[PDB]
């Protein structure tokens, strides 16, 4: 009549805390369930629905990666000691007065300061972060290179994975996979171009919440990557200035050789061919048209130029030789450095990058954009798009894009015809 | 809510610097200010948008987007519109207007406008 | 543009009847409305096109008909003869108005 | 089958496969510490629950748990044929909304008589 | 009865009610998740101990367990009828103070000749 | 005895000790409480981890669990009395390497076949 | 109170210098201390 | 100060703790007698 059955292959859509598996900023020591290899299992027949827009493990890899970006800085060097009048002349060479470690007396020093971490006073400057929020500088130990982790359900969930390939983010997926961990994805901070992470196994695909939205994120993941060759060519020198019992600023000294530009170097035929791709796409997701992709409005720094953190020093690229092109030998696009950096949106925090000594070359792979529609009546025939949203949530939602997290529930009823002696 | 910049009159070429502003809790809950134009006798016309996290934005036309900068202060929990190159077409009420966190497909809605500040452009 | 005509432009009712308001659109987006009054911010009476705004009574309503959507207010009160837009996304449609016959 | 052996589609065709799935039920504060202590004590104590209600049906087996409770309603109006061929597990549990809490009819209730007339029996025989 | 159904005076009287009891048996370091961690932790650690220690008495049922181990005292000299009659349960657990931990005779090791019996019979037999 | 009896030296000499072995398996955030709760929550995943096992085995009793399972090599190429006489448990088990977790030969494929087998009768019988 | 339960015939080999026991009473001591002193006095206003 | 605590700075000492690293008193409350633990 009435038999249970336990271990039945049944489950439904649940949230639950993830644990992953795998000096770093992201730890990684903690992080050591050790990856041994993918089950894959294979599920015939088997059929789910899944909504990267409403994906719960990338608010859970958001609130994990910024609770331990500030985990780890919690014991470093405050810099509150140079929120003083900088005397600046010339990238600035500044000096300022700061009380050295018997606290009496008072030492001129001087550091130097890139442009864009300075604002004038009305030669006479402060640090850009002195009436916002709290400046910290990070401690030369901690890496900041990414290393993949992968998110693992406890032993009462696991993860469903889309395999469909072309899926668009959302709907019905017909090729579903059972996992315990995903696979691994580095947390790398950037913005309007998507870099390493994992590439499409065969198209490029768009996809996007809603395609006549123009308020949301188009993410596009190439199926190819584009390789990106990034240098700080100026020759450095560390220098060190004590600002208390045991604590010290860590400062750019003398260049050693010329002042010259940080750029990037991007083959001029990968990106082209990169572009038909993307077009060709875009043309299938509107309706026909022509193509016009175009710089970004937003005018400042950190909304319209690119971003990268390169061996720990931060970029940012004027990538407008990728996107001023209509559509029916390397591309050198010039970067500036900055040190104080508000990674993440948040208020009242800061950090300072610590210079790097030596020469710094990075070589980066581009696998995807995010890119936003220009609003209105269209005119023409022609829609315009330029990189955009910078919202951090996408870098990951991109990744997470397959999976969903799900509960088992083992125990249940099922008839016969069955009575008990 | 959505406390406004005062009304006032500019010459022909002059620039006009509106703004809005709101509490915490209600700029911590919103995705999009949006700006809006209503000149006398007309309907309403859309401006732009600014996301108030990333400071991206978007136009209604190049006329706007050519002249208009649009800003947000994420410390202050205020929103800008410069408008710059005044002409007398440009007479009208121009409001703020937020748009709360939603998903896609729910289309755009806004749920709070500010009061509106009357900008006239006249020799 | 050939977004989001709205009609008819105005409406002569009595109180206590019922208004029908239309929007049609180009495409299928969901539709919004709004409620505005002269020297007055608009407000918002439906989104997503059948929902209510908080605040907003059990008068106002609304649904789909294709590319065609409808706001229906209906045991109208003295405080409803005002300006309504539709708004699809980005567009506004150029707006009718409630008046008393 | 593997992990799960979804959908073998007569029901039954993976229940062979049921203890494969039954068997998968330093560090500070750091944030990857707390996270994977509150996730250990989660795997428990929902093993436990599930054990302590088949602990009260009279169940320890693992495959298949016969009980004395008859149909009271159709439930779901389908012969044994029906349900244990072209059928998910998954898609069995689907049909019925119905007779999910209220499914368990007082198993437990059966379950009590019975333990009290194994006693009374041993007392008195 | 509800949940404890205590004091329904002939000892027995709630006997049909003992699997009720038995089944009552994010957050970082905030206050209240801290607190809640703990509890958790000691509800699933009090259960298994229970468990474990029916488990080696040979006990997996829950309303009755017969044993093999006879009275070899009075222990509190009364029939019966003289407990099982006008009494709450916790009356008849305060009448003994002094067979508490010293009620155990032995279980166990009863349970274990009996183990050790069965196997010697299941080998030569 | 005592808590281990360890090196009774006939492998089964200390096999009516096999329970006493079984049975031994405010703070906020300082260092000794976080230790502490680490500790707890470690024993309780472990005494788990084998009572599942044993649970699919159909095994429950605790001094010995008689099985279905013939040895299809050596593993140890000794007579039953060369292992159960002149011989520490430990060293029993330091006989074998190659058939550790390979000695578990299925013993739940058995088990799920005897339930399922039992499950066919009780309906056809 | 211990319990001494001592072995028969049982043999193990040890080894002092590799003893995780030292190692983590080390590590418990050191951070105890620390813990202690972390609500009490600086003395930064003395370095001069 | 004793001696051993403080070093010429070149009368003028200072704290040999000021520039390696930093200084905290211990709270008078807390005894250092070593108490067992097993
Ligand atoms: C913590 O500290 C920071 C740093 O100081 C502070 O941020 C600064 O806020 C001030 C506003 O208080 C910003 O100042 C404005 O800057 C714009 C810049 O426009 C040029 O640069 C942009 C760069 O993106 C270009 O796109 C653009 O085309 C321009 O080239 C100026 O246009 C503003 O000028 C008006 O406001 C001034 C207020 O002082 C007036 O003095 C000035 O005359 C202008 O207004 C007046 O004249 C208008 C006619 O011309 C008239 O219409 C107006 O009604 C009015 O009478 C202004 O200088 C500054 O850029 C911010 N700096 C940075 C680095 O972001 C934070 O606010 C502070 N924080 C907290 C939390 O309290
Ligand atoms: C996308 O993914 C790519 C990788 O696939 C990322 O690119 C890599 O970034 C990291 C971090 O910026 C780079 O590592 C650094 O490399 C420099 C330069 O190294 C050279 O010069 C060194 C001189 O001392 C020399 O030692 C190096 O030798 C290496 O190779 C030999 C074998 O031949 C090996 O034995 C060595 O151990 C080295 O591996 C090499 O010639 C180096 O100076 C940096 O060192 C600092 O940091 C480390 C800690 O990480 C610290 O221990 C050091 O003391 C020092 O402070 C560091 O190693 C890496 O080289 C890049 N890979 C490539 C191919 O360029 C890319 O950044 C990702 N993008 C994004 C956006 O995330
Ligand atoms: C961005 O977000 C918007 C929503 O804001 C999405 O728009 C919806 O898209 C779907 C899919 O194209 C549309 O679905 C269609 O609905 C029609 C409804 O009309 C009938 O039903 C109403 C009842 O309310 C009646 O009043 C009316 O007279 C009609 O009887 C259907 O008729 C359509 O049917 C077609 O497809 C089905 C398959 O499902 C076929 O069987 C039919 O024969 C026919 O070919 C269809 O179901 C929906 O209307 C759109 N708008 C809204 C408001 O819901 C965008 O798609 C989204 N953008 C992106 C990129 O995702
Ligand atoms: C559904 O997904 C599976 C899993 O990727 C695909 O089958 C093969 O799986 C193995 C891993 O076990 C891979 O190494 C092979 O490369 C996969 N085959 C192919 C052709 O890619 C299976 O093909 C997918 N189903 C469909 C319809 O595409
Ligand atoms: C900023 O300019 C000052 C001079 O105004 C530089 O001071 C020199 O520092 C070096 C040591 O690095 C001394 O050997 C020189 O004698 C100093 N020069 C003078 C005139 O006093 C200072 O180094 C510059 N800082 C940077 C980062 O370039
Ligand atoms: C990126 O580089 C372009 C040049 O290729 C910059 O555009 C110039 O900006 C100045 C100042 O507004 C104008 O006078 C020039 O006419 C512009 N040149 C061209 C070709 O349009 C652009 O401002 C740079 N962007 C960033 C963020 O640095
Ligand atoms: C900066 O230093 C120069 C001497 O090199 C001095 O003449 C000038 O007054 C100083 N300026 C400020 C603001 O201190
Ligand atoms: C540093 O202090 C001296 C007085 O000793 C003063 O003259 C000088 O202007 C101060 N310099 C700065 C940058 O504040
Ligand atoms: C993915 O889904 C599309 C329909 O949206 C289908 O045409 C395609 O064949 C599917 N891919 C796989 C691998 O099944
Ligand atoms: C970049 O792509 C190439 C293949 O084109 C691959 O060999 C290389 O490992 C990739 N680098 C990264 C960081 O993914
Ligand atoms: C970019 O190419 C130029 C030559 O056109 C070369 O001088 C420069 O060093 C290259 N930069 C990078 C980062 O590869
Ligand atoms: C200048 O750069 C070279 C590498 O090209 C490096 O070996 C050298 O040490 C640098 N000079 C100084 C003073 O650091
Ligand atoms: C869109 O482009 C395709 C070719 O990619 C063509 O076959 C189709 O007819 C075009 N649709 C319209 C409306 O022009
Ligand atoms: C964009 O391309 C045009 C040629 O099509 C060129 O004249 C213009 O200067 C370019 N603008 C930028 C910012 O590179
Ligand atoms: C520059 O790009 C080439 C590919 O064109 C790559 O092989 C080389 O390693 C890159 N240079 C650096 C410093 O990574
Ligand atoms: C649209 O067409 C007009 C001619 O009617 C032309 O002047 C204008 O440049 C075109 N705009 C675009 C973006 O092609």
């Amino acid at each position: 009549w009435v038999t249970v059955y336990y271990g039945v292959p049944v489950w439904k859509e649940a949230t639950t805390t993830l644990f992953c598996a795998s000096r770093n900023v992201w730890a990684t020591h903690a992080c050591v369930p050790t990856d041994p290899n993918p089950q894959e299992v294979v599920l015939e027949n088997v059929t789910e629905n899944f909504n990267m827009w409403r994906n719960n493990m990338v608010e859970q890899m958001h609130e994990d990666i910024i609770s331990l970006w500030d985990q780890s800085l919690k014991p470093c060097v405050k810099l509150t000691p140079l929120c003083v009048t900088l005397n600046c002349s010339d990238i600035k060479n500044c000096s300022f007065n700061i009380t050295t470690n018997i606290r009496d007396k008072v030492q001129k020093v001087y550091a130097t300061f890139y442009k864009l971490d300075i604002v004038p006073i009305d030669t006479n400057y402060r640090l850009i972060s002195c009436n916002t929020s709290v400046l910290t500088q990070a401690c030369p130990k901690i890496s900041f290179e990414p290393i993949p982790i992968h998110y693992c359900a406890p032993a009462g969930f696991a993860i469903l994975k889309c395999n469909n390939k072309t899926f668009n983010g959302k709907g019905p997926c017909t090729n579903v996979s059972t996992v315990q961990c995903t696979h691994g994805i580095r947390p790398v901070v950037s913005t309007q171009l998507l870099l390493n992470g994992s590439l499409a196994e065969e198209e490029v695909v768009i996809r996007s919440e809603n395609f006549t939205d123009n308020a949301k994120t188009i993410i596009v993941q190439l199926n190819e990557s584009v390789e990106i060759n990034c240098t700080r060519p100026n020759n450095n020198t560390r220098r060190s200035i004590s600002i208390g019992p045991g604590r010290w600023f860590y400062t750019t000294g003398e260049i050693i050789g010329n002042i010259r530009q940080a750029h990037c170097n991007i083959s001029r035929a990968k990106w082209n061919n990169t572009l038909q791709q993307i077009v060709n796409k875009l043309r299938e997701k509107f309706e026909n048209k022509t193509i016009v992709f175009n710089q970004p409005s937003g005018g400042d720094p950190e909304i319209v130029m690119h971003s990268f953190n390169c061996g720990g020093e931060f970029f940012y690229c004027n990538t407008t030789q990728l996107f001023n092109s209509t559509w029916n030998n390397t591309i050198t696009l010039p970067c500036r450095i900055k040190q104080i950096i508000n990674m993440w949106q948040e208020v009242g925090k800061a950090m300072y990058a610590p210079p790097i000594k030596g020469q710094i070359r990075c070589s980066s792979n581009i696998t995807g954009l995010l890119l936003t529609r220009d609003g209105g009546k269209t005119t023409n025939n022609t829609e315009i798009f330029r990189p955009g949203g910078g919202d951090m949530r996408d870098n990951w939602r991109s990744e997470l894009y397959k999976y969903k997290v799900v509960k088992i529930e083992p125990l249940g009823i099922a008839p016969t015809k069955c009575k008990r002696r | 809510q959505l406390v406004q910049s005062g009304s006032g009159v500019k010459k022909p070429g002059a620039s006009v610097r509106v703004s809005c502003w709101t509490s915490e809790d209600i700029f911590e809950r919103t995705e999009l200010i949006h700006w809006v134009r209503q000149a006398p006798g007309q309907g309403l016309e859309w401006i732009g948008w600014v996301k108030t996290v990333t400071g991206a934005v978007n136009f209604g036309s190049p006329d706007f987007r050519q002249r208009v900068s649009l800003t947000r202060d994420r410390d202050l929990f205020t929103a800008h519109m410069d408008i710059r190159g005044l002409t007398q077409g440009d007479t009208a009420t121009y409001f703020c207007a937020r748009q709360k966190f939603y998903t896609g497909g729910q289309g755009w809605y806004f749920d709070l406008w500010g009061r509106g500040t009357l900008i006239v452009v006249s020799s | 543009e050939i977004v989001l005509t709205q009609s008819p432009g105005t409406l002569s009712l009595s109180p206590g009847e019922t208004a029908s308001l239309s929007c049609t659109a180009a495409s299928y987006g969901h539709m919004t409305w709004y409620q505005k009054k002269p020297g007055q911010p608009p407000k918002l009476l439906i989104f997503a096109t059948s929902k209510r705004a908080s605040g907003i009574p059990d008068r106002f309503s609304g649904s789909q008909f294709g590319k065609q959507y409808t706001l229906t207010i209906t045991r109208m009160e003295p405080e409803d003869f005002a300006r309504y837009y539709c708004q699809q996304l980005e567009f506004f449609g150029q707006g009718t108005r409630l008046e008393i016959r | 089958l593997g992990f799960l052996g979804a959908a073998g589609s007569t029901m039954g065709a993976a229940s062979m496969a049921l203890t494969v799935q039954a068997r998968q039920l330093m560090l500070k504060l750091t944030v990857w510490g707390i996270k994977q202590l509150q996730a250990r004590v989660l795997a428990v104590e929902r093993y436990l629950k599930d054990q302590q209600l088949l602990g009260i049906w009279g169940c320890s087996g693992k495959l298949i748990c016969c009980t004395a409770v008859p149909w009271n309603a159709s439930w779901s109006n389908k012969s044994v044929d029906e349900i244990w061929g072209n059928m998910t597990w998954m898609q069995w549990e689907r049909e019925i909304d119905n007779y999910t809490s209220l499914i368990y009819t007082l198993i437990e209730e059966s379950q009590n008589q019975q333990e009290k007339n194994e006693q009374e029996l041993l007392e008195l025989d």
